[PDB]
């Protein structure tokens, strides 16, 4: 079998293949995650270079791993499918062996472990993908939002963004998001998520996707018109 | 040892691109243009054969349009030999699904499976990727008529109208201009041929330089029919639309 | 030991070219000219027996080979690569078809199997592509007579008539002028001999030319009688004398 | 250029430079010889005394294969040991299947094919030893010498290592002056002399002499080390000839 | 385990399954639920060798749930039954076959029709208006043959089911400790808590 | 320029490692010759024992592959013995599996296929040898089939191999141009050996003693090599006419 | 048919005192109605102040003791010459026996 | 230069650079001395610390009751090779009821190290070993190099500045060989030998490591206040 | 290119030496061993204020009597911790006892050099393994990707290591209390850290014979930080 060590250390103590995988994430479309008091919202950019697209059947950016957990990403699209599939298999495998659904932290730890394994295994390259994993643990009303990256490190975030121009939207979130008082309602949480994407997106038409996840496996995706109403209200307040 | 001669096909560039995938796409850009257009009552697949000869046996020839099952077909752009490897795998996958669930495979599931195979060659194994881009035209009872494309990266997307191969930039602009959502198959047939006729590198678009196919609910009652056009039938539709 | 070359030796260059396939095609170009012409009631394939030494017995080296009773093959390029492909093609006709369906494969599907083998040598680990282009002529009940070309990439195309190797460009032009859809087999053989004479320098006779046909069933070559449905092979290799007879009416 | 960087690569000459570089390691090693006699063979080797701390007669270089074959080598000592271990496996499987002990020509090819195999791939390095070996079988006495390339021939006398030229010259004299043949006890004496004469090429450090032999009359066709009085007698004969 | 029954009426599928679990000469449990929800509109009851039953059912459940998440779509009862049959037909020629018999009751939301599939451990699938496994059919099929209509209501289906259980309770030497009854219809799966 | 190190195509469509393996063939500086009689096939080869310390009886490039098949090799002895061992194993396996003795041409093809694989697979190098197989086949009669590092093989009326192959080849060509037959019209193998030696002497322009030559003879149902005294008797007969 | 088991007889006895312990066993070894040996030691000093006897099928008994003595040796190598306590030895022996759950050591062991 | 990229490549002068670089790791390692008489065999090792807060790296490893070694170079490689010796000593006892001969132990180490010098992918061992033991032919001392070369000696030393101790033993050869039935005097000679390789630093209580094996003496290691007697 | 298990001309494994450079870029971790217990402390180093710092888990429990701190490519440590936990509990299964700290450390270090062309590269993380057993008492080990492990009275690893190690050189003595060690870790962490030390961006932990391994609460650490400030202002 092909055993070649592709991810290796350099004289300055860097693993270039892992670092170049982060550059692939930088190229990917922007993804954002914001957790409110009783919910988490996942926002995603859709680049408008591709029109004549069939939005019914095109792979959506946010993916359900289980009925209570979701996963969005930035980077190579094909690579993300492999992580999502593995995560979905592990979620069912956990229910089957332990008789409880996975916690958001556990699912994140698993996906992060898969990414890490591909940084020190022979004959494979790292995943060019960073993920945002969000949801609610079984019988728990505390929101959960985690981030992973090609190296395999993971951590919890009050709010976070990844992908292209993520530096800008993170700048926005750092000054707008208050920890002492997070978005109390769904509206406030979605509004803040849309506002953050409007710093980068371009047009607020079909370029913004929003997915709200509430406790007890209550997950819904907002439509174009629903999002467009947020876009309208934000700019009308801005004209002042 | 052997390491000396390894090209390392599955690595990132400093910019975060996959060398071999990008170079495979460069190969595909020289291939004959293939176009797919989805309408409300069917799907059109049109493709251009590359600089043919008069001594080529056209009626028994197939280099662009292939049948995966009764409901799904594909248009090819790139290395034909590479495409046939994948096509046969996809044909088997569709039959496996049919044997397991006793239902015809949904279009997307077949597309995802082939795209996952392509993805694997970019992440592990140390082998060159498949130098192929597909346009999938198919039907199922969930989403109805569907168009997809996949490329050597293993990434796939859905489309109302799309082109692969040569002159896709020019072709996509022309499709974006004249395409409308309430369009019908007969209109889509005309759009596909008109787009090829303007983007082609050849002097004139003729029947012997084309492969053509439609997927229609224009079959007797609630069912779908695949029509791979014969040379004489391509000649007739070229006269009908007013190109020759 | 172990085969440690588990990686591809054929890879895409920045321009999108697959170098080893192109170089394999260059080796085919240097090879001796071979051709194939399809008639209404048959197919003909021909090539020059380029003898490496006059002390060598050129009869023992067969450039035109039987794959099945109704399918034959000829090549241009590297001879040893062709020889092993013929061995594999013969076997795959049995393992992947005859042992399943109880009958020999149709021309197009056997070509498809050969094409697959040549494609794999273009992508698999630790191998180079085959340095040959094949011309495969054959007959089957439902498709009739057919002629196929197969390249180092694994790509294959059906032809009415064609040529490959040294003087293929000139030979294909010659065939375009002479070919029509009403040719009888004897007319195709005549055209094949005319076309092949242009690329040959030295001696031009039955001993220096190798020529076979796919035509009518040969019950005399079957080897047994008693089964009406078994009527014999359609592949026949023309003898040295049979070639010389047609060179007088040339 | 670059043809010498990898094993099993033909240069434009048609040469395998890696095998030729392995020969340089052999030429760097100590002198070892072999002498074919009337009814057997004699092996001898030069052991350089690097230090007084070396225990005399303990670091044995000559190795036995089965009970009738002797092996000695010059170059990388571990590579020689590896080759003898294989030789012992080959000799064991032969006797297991065919009952009779492995004939010397048969044994010679078993080593030859194994050494040659290490010139076929870039994933292995050629052997850094030339091996002199032989013994007595049903057809009589046989002496062989095997190079890094896998090349081997039968010999009347054989020599390798740093003092091979000096040794070869001495062996050639014995062949000329004894066409009828040489006895086993004579060959032991002559072997001692030749190693002593060949020691002029390694004259910086003093050395230790080691001799072994297989003979139909003297050892019943079994490999044995020359020890005690017979060894001292050979050393005395050798010391007398250099003075 | 022992008795599992199934009946397909006008607009629903009703599955009845015994509550008893025996080990040696002792009844360890009299409230065991011999069923698993494969999807919101598909229920599978099971009976066979101890341990194998639950392991097989949960394995099937995991696979169907995995499919549902992957495609964001519920498989038809027909598709699920075919998947289950193949797994059993694969199993029967294994080193150690899974000795499990199942009934699959589902409501097809596309066709708006209830569907009942009977599959034995060999992989023998049949679509039926009413079905059973083991000896259960020997006592009950004569009643079902007589009383069953395809236009029956859910309430009439339950009354005919009670009659089947009463006949079993009278003529079987086996105390199966009553049955748990579940209904599968357009609105999903629910349990009849009083039976 | 790694296309010259392993067996992949160069831009010219060439395999340089195969071409360099052909050059290794002449490293021994030995010339061989093969001819066919009526009932036999003779192969002769130069024998050179430069070192006086060598046992001349063990110096040989002619091999007895099977009872019927003989093989002479042009190239270094390690690769020669590699090929010899393989051919012996293949010939024995063939007889076991198919119930009859492996023909000379079939063995040649088999060894040629193995050589082809080394030209296509990267990890295996070509053997730097040319193998000339000889026999009296039970179907085809006297047979000469020769294999090279390219994986090429063909039957021969007669053939020659080595540094001075061309001089020998032309000499044989000119003889068969006169006689107008595909063999040496002679009853006994002894006289066919005499012919082979005589025409090598004329072609190379050198005289031979009994120790300068090596001879292999194939007859019906056996192949055998001649001793020095058998060759001496052959050299005496040549000189006496 | 080949029977891989046998019965070598013998009897063993272990008694635990307040600050001492004894492990006794007879020295007779037998098959069927014959005596193999009148003195064949059955109780062994395994080191670390532990004594052991595997009574029943002598071949399995010798194999187990041999493996436990080995386990003591490697316990010293792996854990810095630490003394193997009697409770730790006992748990170790459990895992040696259960490694052959489906082809058991036919012995009744006492330490 | 161009021929040091891997172990499978000879240089034009017939050298194996990866093996020579592995040999270099031994020279960087701390000094250790070995010597023997006819009754006993002794190892003396200078242990090295990372800093003042750190412990002193152990140098001596026990292989059997009658055999053990001292290391110099990559410590993990010594753990691998000593583990192999432990198994081989143990295989000889369990199967043949036979204590492994020290000479045969050396032959086994040679062959294990050799395989790593001829194959692609792997690497040579980066450690040198001094094996002492007492078997049926008396006391023994071996020197192991990762090239594969194993040598039986009366005395020797390996590591940094080992040439000083090696010269001392070469002078004292006739004296220390005769120290029979006196373990303390043989150790004294070893401690005096290793002292010739010291610069700046001197032998302290947690710096020095000694081991001994003999006729009626199992292989035992002395560290801490147990070696204060010899300081 | 070149082998992964290649020696440099100086006699060092290139890859092992390069992995040590990656560890120098990691966040600071400090360990101090006393006769009353061993203290472990780490710099969390959050890359952004929105990152919930309590999810940064750079101090980890291996067993009740063994703890562990990490520095470098922390993702690589997960498989090492998993192996350590398995080794610790497996030994408890086989021998009905706690495993020696040294033996546990040796088991972790056996993974280190299992790389080649096994895993494709060495680990890019160093570990401070602290614990207690009955034989050798309170212990602190430093496990490297070279496969080598040194025991330490006190040790610092990460970006501010050489500066912290020099400080530990002067401050450590054999009569340190647990409370004194806690303040000493906090003092040195505060010295080498970029941002200002508080309970949210730094974490403490300890291992005692009685209570076993414990990670300190942010409320408990906050008081020790306040206690440190006052005693430094006292002179
Ligand atoms: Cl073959
Ligand atoms: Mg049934
Ligand atoms: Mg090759």
């Amino acid at each position: 079998g092909y055993d070649r060590a592709l991810s290796i250390f350099s004289p300055d103590g860097h693993i270039f293949q892992v670092e170049y995988a982060l550059e692939a994430v930088k190229r990917g479309t922007c993804a954002v995650g914001v957790k409110g008091k009783n919910c988490v919202v996942l926002g995603c950019e859709r680049r408008s270079t591709l029109k004549l697209q069939d939005t019914r059947i095109t792979p959506s950016k946010v993916s359900k791993i289980d009925s209570h957990v979701v996963l969005s990403f930035s980077g190579l699209n094909a690579d993300s499918r492999i992580l999502i599939e593995k995560a979905r298999v592990e979620a069912q495998s956990h229910r089957l062996t332990l008789e409880d659904p996975v916690t958001v932290e556990y699912l994140t730890r698993y996906v992060a472990g898969v990414q890490q394994r591909y940084t020190q295994s022979g004959g494979v390259r790292p995943f060019g993908v960073s993920t945002l994993i969000a949801g609610f643990d079984p019988r728990d009303d505390e929101p959960k939002l985690y981030q992973t990256e090609p190296s395999g490190i993971y951590s919890s975030w009050s709010a976070q963004t990844i992908g292209r121009n993520s530096k800008t939207v993170r700048e926005f979130l750092e000054k707008n998001y208050d920890r002492k008082e997070p978005p109390a309602t769904v509206e406030e949480c979605v509004k803040l998520t849309v506002r953050s994407l409007l710093e980068v997106v371009q047009t607020g038409a079909k370029n913004i996707e929003i997915t709200v996840v509430k406790p007890d496996s209550d997950i819904v995706a907002l439509s174009s018109e629903e999002i467009n109403q947020y876009v309208t209200q934000i700019e009308q307040e801005k004209q002042e | 040892g052997s390491r000396r001669y390894d090209s390392r096909t599955t690595i990132f560039s400093p910019e975060g691109r996959l060398y071999q995938v990008e170079y495979a796409l460069e190969s595909i850009s020289h291939a004959g243009t293939a176009i797919g257009i989805m309408a409300s009552d069917g799907i059109v697949l049109a493709a251009e054969r590359k600089v043919t000869s008069t001594l080529l046996e056209q009626d028994t020839s197939t280099e662009k349009l292939y049948k995966l099952n009764d409901k799904i077909a594909v248009a090819v752009a790139g290395l034909t030999a590479d495409a046939e490897i994948l096509i046969n795998t996809a044909r088997i996958h569709a039959q496996n699904y049919l044997k397991t669930y006793n239902e015809d495979i949904p279009v997307e599931i077949l597309v995802r499976r082939l795209s996952d195979i392509k993805q694997g060659y970019t992440q592990h194994g140390g082998l060159r990727p498949f130098g192929v881009s597909f346009i999938y035209a198919g039907y199922d009872d969930r989403y109805g008529y569907q168009l997809y494309t996949s490329n050597p990266s293993g990434n796939y997307t859905g489309w109302k109208a799309i082109s692969v191969g040569a002159n896709t930039s020019a072709a996509q602009t022309l499709l974006q201009m004249d395409y409308k959502d309430d369009m019908k198959v007969d209109d889509a047939i005309e759009l596909a041929l008109k787009t090829l006729s303007k983007t082609t590198d050849s002097s004139a678009l003729t029947y012997d330089r084309l492969e053509f196919a439609t997927i229609r609910k224009g079959a007797n009652d609630g069912e779908v029919y695949q029509k791979i056009f014969k040379p004489q039938e391509i000649k007739d539709i070229l006269v009908k639309t007013g190109i020759t | 030991m172990t085969d440690r070359y588990s990686f591809s030796l054929t890879t895409f260059s920045p321009s999108g070219k697959l170098g080893q396939i192109d170089y394999a095609l260059t080796a085919v170009k240097q090879g001796v000219t071979s051709l194939g012409i399809k008639a209404t009631n048959g197919v003909v394939i021909a090539t020059e027996k380029k003898s490496s030494s006059p002390l060598a017995m050129s009869e023992t080296l067969s450039k035109v080979s039987l794959l099945t009773p109704d399918i034959g093959a000829v090549y241009s390029g590297m001879g040893p690569d062709y020889r092993v492909l013929v061995d594999k093609s013969r076997k795959v006709a049995h393992t992947s078809y005859k042992r399943i369906y109880g009958e020999y494969p149709p021309t197009k599907l056997l070509v498809s199997e050969v094409a697959k083998i040549m494609q794999e040598a273009t992508q698999s680990g630790g191998v180079r592509p085959f340095g040959v282009s094949l011309l495969i002529a054959g007959h089957d009940e439902f498709n009739g007579f057919s002629l196929y070309q197969v390249d180092p990439s694994g790509s294959y195309f059906p032809w009415k008539a064609t040529a490959i190797g040294k003087g293929s460009v000139a030979a294909k032009t010659f065939l375009e002028k002479r070919w029509n859809d009403e040719l009888e087999l004897e007319d195709a053989i005549h055209i094949a001999l005319l076309t092949l004479k242009e690329s040959v320098e030295g001696e031009f006779n039955g001993d220096t030319i190798e020529l076979a046909i796919i035509g009518d069933e040969n019950p005399d070559l079957l080897g047994y009688t008693g089964i009406p449905t078994d009527k014999g092979p359609r592949f026949r290799k023309l003898t040295s004398q049979e070639i010389n007879d047609r060179l007088e009416a040339l | 250029t670059g043809y010498d960087l990898s094993n099993s690569v033909f240069s434009p000459d048609g040469r395998n430079f890696q095998v030729e570089y392995a020969v340089k390691a052999v030429e760097n090693g100590t002198t070892s010889i072999g002498i074919k006699c009337n009814d057997g063979v004699v092996f001898a080797v030069e052991k350089l005394i690097t230090s007084k701390l070396l225990v005399p007669q303990k670091n044995v270089k000559i190795q036995v294969v089965d009970r009738h074959i002797g092996c000695v080598y010059s170059g990388l000592i571990p590579d020689g040991r590896h080759l003898v271990n294989r030789g012992r496996e080959e000799a064991a499987s032969f006797k297991k299947l065919y009952k009779t002990p492995i004939p010397i020509p048969a044994f010679a090819d078993r080593l030859g094919q194994y050494v040659q195999a290490h010139t076929l791939y870039n994933s292995v390095r050629p052997f850094g030893v030339s091996t002199i070996f032989g013994g007595v079988d049903k057809n009589g006495a046989h002496l062989y010498m095997l190079e890094p390339s896998g090349s081997y021939w039968g010999y009347k006398g054989a020599a390798t290592g740093k003092g091979r030229q000096s040794a070869k010259a001495e062996l050639e004299k014995l062949v000329d002056h004894h066409p009828e043949g040489l006895s086993a006890r004579e060959a032991v004496k002559q072997a001692a002399k030749i190693i002593y004469l060949a020691h002029e090429d390694n004259k910086e450090k003093d050395f230790e002499l080691e001799i072994s032999w297989c003979s139909l009359s003297e050892t019943n066709g079994l490999h044995k080390f020359v020890k005690g009085d017979l060894l001292q007698e050979a050393i005395d004969f050798a010391q007398k000839e250099i003075n | 385990m022992d008795i599992i029954l199934g009946i397909r009426v006008q607009d629903s599928v009703i599955l009845a399954s015994s509550k008893a679990v025996t080990r040696g000469i002792s009844v360890l449990k009299d409230s065991d639920d011999k069923t698993r929800q494969l999807s919101p509109h598909t229920l599978m009851s099971f009976a066979g060798e101890a341990g194998d039953t639950v392991q097989f059912a949960e394995y099937i459940q995991a696979n169907i749930q995995l499919y549902s998440i992957r495609e964001d779509y519920e498989l038809s009862p027909q598709a699920v039954s075919s998947f289950v049959r193949q797994e059993l037909a694969k199993s029967i020629r294994s080193r150690r076959p899974y000795q499990v018999n199942v009934l699959i009751g589902g409501y097809d939301k596309k066709k708006n029709k209830p569907e009942l599939y009977q599959i034995d451990y060999l992989g023998t699938k049949v679509e039926l208006p009413y079905g059973a496994h083991g000896y259960s059919g020997f006592y009950t099929f004569s009643l079902l043959d007589h009383h069953y209509r395809p236009d029956m209501t859910t309430e009439e289906g339950l009354d005919l089911l009670k009659l089947c259980v009463q006949e079993l309770e009278k003529r079987m030497p086996m105390d199966f400790k009553g049955v748990i009854v579940k209904i599968v219809d357009k609105d999903g799966i629910r349990q009849v808590d009083d039976f | 320029g790694y296309d010259r190190h392993i067996t992949i195509f160069s831009p010219e469509g060439r395999l340089y490692q195969v071409e360099y393996a052909f050059k290794a063939t002449n490293q021994t500086n030995i010339n061989s010759l093969a001819v066919r009689g009526k009932d036999c096939t003779v192969v002769i080869s130069q024998k050179k024992v430069p070192d006086k310390l060598l046992d001349p009886t063990t110096v040989s490039y002619i091999f007895c592959i099977s009872r019927t098949i003989g093989m002479v090799v042009n190239g270094p002895i390690p690769d020669a013995r590699n090929a010899a061992l393989r051919a012996k194993a293949e010939a024995a396996e063939f007889r076991y599996k198919y119930g009859y003795d492996m023909p000379c041409d079939v063995l040649a093809k088999r060894m040629a296929n193995l050589s082809q694989i080394y030209t296509q697979r990267a990890y295996m190098r070509p053997l730097g040898v040319i193998l000339t197989f000889v026999s009296v086949d039970e179907e085809l009669g006297p047979s000469i089939y020769k294999t090279d590092p390219a994986g090429y093989y063909v039957g021969y009326k007669a053939t020659a191999t080595g540094p001075k192959q061309q001089e020998i080849t032309t000499n044989l060509e000119n003889h068969f141009k006169k006689s107008k037959i595909d063999h040496i019209n002679e009853e006994s193998w002894e006289k066919v050996v005499e012919f082979a030696i005589t025409h090598m002497i004329d072609a190379l322009g050198t005289e031979f003693s009994k120790n300068d030559l090596e001879v292999g003879v194939a007859t019906k149902d056996k192949f055998f090599t001649l001793s020095a005294e058998n060759i001496e008797e052959r050299l005496v007969a040549i000189a006496e006419q | 048919q080949f029977n891989p088991y046998g019965d070598n007889g013998g009897t063993i006895l272990g008694i635990a005192g307040e600050d001492f312990a004894v492990l006794a066993g007879d020295t007779r070894n037998i098959t069927d109605y014959s005596i193999n040996s009148r003195y064949e030691p059955k109780v062994f000093d395994c080191g670390d102040n532990i004594v052991m006897s595997a009574n029943g099928f002598a071949a399995d008994g010798d194999a187990l003791v041999k493996r436990f003595k080995n386990s003591v040796k490697w316990y010293h190598f792996d854990h810095n010459d630490k003394k193997l306590s009697i409770n730790s030895a006992a748990r170790n022996i459990q895992h040696l026996l259960y490694s052959r759950r489906f082809f058991p050591y036919y012995v009744y062991n006492i330490i | 230069n161009n021929y040091d990229g891997d172990t499978v490549t000879f240089s034009p002068t017939g050298r194996l650079f990866q093996v020579e670089y592995a040999l270099e790791a031994i020279k960087q390692g701390s000094v250790t001395v070995g010597l023997r008489s006819n009754t006993h065999a002794v190892l003396v090792a200078l242990k090295r610390n990372a800093d003042e807060l750190s412990s002193y790296q152990k140098k001596i490893i026990k292989c059997d009751e009658h055999m053990g070694l001292s290391l110099a170079g990559l410590a993990p490689d010594a753990r691998v090779l000593s583990n192999y010796l432990r198994q081989q000593c143990n295989y000889s006892s369990l199967v043949f009821n036979r204590k492994l001969a020290v000479e045969r132990a050396g032959h086994l180490l040679c062959d294990k190290a050799q395989k790593n010098t001829q194959s692609y992918g792997g690497r040579p061992y980066g450690v040198g070993l001094l094996i002492i033991g007492y078997d049926k032919s008396g006391a023994h001392l071996l020197e192991f190099q990762p090239s594969g070369n194993v040598t039986e000696l009366y005395g020797t030393a390996i590591g940094a500045r080992s040439q000083g101790a090696k010269t001392y033993l070469e002078r004292t050869l006739d004296t220390f060989i005769k120290i029979d039935g006196n373990p303390d005097e043989l150790i004294k000679a070893g401690v005096e030998a290793i002292s010739q390789s010291l610069r700046d630093e001197s032998l302290t209580v947690d710096n020095l490591s000694i081991a001994i094996v003999g006729k009626d003496t199992p292989f035992t290691i002395y560290d801490g206040e147990a070696v204060a007697k010899y300081i | 290119d070149r082998g992964v298990s290649t020696f440099s001309p100086e006699g060092r494994l290139f890859q092992v030496e390069y992995s040590l450079e990656a560890i120098k870029l990691g966040s600071t971790a400090i360990g101090i061993a006393t006769k009353e217990g061993v203290v472990l402390g780490v710099e969390k180093r959050a890359t952004s204020p929105l990152l919930e710092s309590d999810s940064i888990e750079k101090i980890v429990e291996i067993d009740r009597h063994i703890g562990c701190a990490m520095s470098g490519l922390t993702a690589d440590a997960r498989s090492m911790i998993e192996h350590a936990r398995t080794a610790a509990v497996t030994h408890n299964l086989y021998y009905d006892e706690d495993i020696n700290v040294e033996s546990l450390t040796q088991s972790v270090c056996d993974l280190a050099l299992r790389f080649g062309e096994l895993m494709s590269r060495p680990f890019g993380v160093a570990l401070l393994i602290a614990g207690h057993d009955a034989d050798d008492g309170y212990q602190l080990f430093h496990a490297e990707p070279s496969g080598t492990f040194y025991r330490y009275n006190a040790k610092a690893i990460g970006s501010g290591s050489e500066g912290a190690q020099a400080e530990l050189l002067n401050e450590w003595h054999s009569s340190l209390t647990l409370k004194e060690a806690e303040l000493l870790v906090l003092k040195i962490l505060k010295q080498v850290m970029e941002e200002k030390l508080d309970e949210n961006n730094a974490q403490l932990s300890c291992i005692t014979k009685q209570d076993g391994f414990k990670i300190y609460d942010n409320e408990k650490t906050a008081e020790l930080i306040k206690e440190l400030k006052e005693k430094e202002a006292a002179e």
